[PDB]
């Protein structure tokens, strides 16, 4: 492969031996925000693999819950996204 | 509400059945996988395009499921036992152990 | 109850809103893998011994999931897709068609 | 080591079964469980070669009475008549 070159803050989606909140890829930092199932906001941050990032950065836009996904590339540049959620709509659909 | 990992459980031979069927050890560590696999799956979680994309499918249509956790590498332990004529055998027994999980 | 098999899904690029970011192909035939892993697994689950160990731990132990259906051979798809700056280039996708189902 | 063994199946065929038979390079199995009413059923088919010898052992007192006997021969099991403990 590719070796994990970069390094990410981690928040919710940390690994399991993460020091410090930290994470390490191969991929791109990213940040999330989104809404659970009560409808309850919640931000949260880590690491995504190279394979696959394509589609993960990208979201598909209208899934169950709003959320929005960002992605950037250098050296814990998570910290400095702030992610909002998409503008809700009105009318069934 | 807790992501894919790899979880302890130890498998005891008295404790299921195969006490005199197998000579050594009388148990071993197995592990399992169990936890959410979330959108997005994080690296750590060691996930394929094809579990990447159906995390996402599933978000917009929720009669396809989520990837689920399973091993993603597993090992060898030896045992020895007595077979089918039942002379004592030392015996290599392939993908035994956990040694990590992913969202697949 | 229905058994662990793969099943069809069509990925359709423009239904999920790939299609400003994806030239080519419009969509593709992703299918997945669902169904129940029972005790015992027979042969074309191809199960491997630890999911074998776990489905008969689970049994007497049901704190202990079943093992998952997942798929166990995979292959790639190529696509035409925008880069950065907005060239169009061509790759292989590994892992993005699910050619098999196991219990694991 | 290719398939060799031809074996029943009821309950647990594979989706490409041929009069409710499968091929296997490991062991013929029948197989009878007991439900939550007593109204108990017989399935059989065929096992993996590998970790046969997990699944062909007899272990008691799971969350049910079942009991599983295994072979080795063409059809072994289409009148293989398991009891329970």
């Amino acid at each position: 492969d590719t070796l994990p070159f970069l390094k990410c803050y981690c928040s919710g989606h940390c690994p399991d031996d993460a020091i410090n909140n930290t994470c390490i890829t191969n991929g791109h930092c990213f940040a999330i925000i989104e809404e659970d199932d009560q409808g309850e906001t919640t931000l949260t941050s880590g690491c995504l693999g190279l394979e696959g990032s394509d589609f993960q950065c990208r979201d598909t836009p209208i899934p169950h819950q709003r959320r929005s996904i960002e992605c950037c590339r250098t050296n814990l540049c998570n910290q400095y996204l702030q992610p909002t959620l998409p503008p809700v709509v009105i009318g069934p659909f | 509400k807790s992501s894919c990992k790899r979880h302890p459980l130890y498998v005891d031979f008295s404790d299921v059945g195969w006490n005199d069927w197998i000579v050594a050890p009388p148990g071993y560590h197995a592990f399992y996988c169990h936890g959410e696999c979330p959108f997005p799956l994080a690296d750590h979680l060691n996930s394929t395009n094809h579990a990447i994309v159906q995390t996402l499918v599933n978000s917009v249509n929720s009669k396809i499921p989520k990837a689920c956790c399973v091993p993603t590498e597993l090992s060898a332990i030896s045992m020895l036992y007595l077979d089918e004529n039942e002379k004592v055998v030392l015996k290599n027994y392939q993908d035994m152990v956990v040694e990590g999980c992913g969202c697949r």
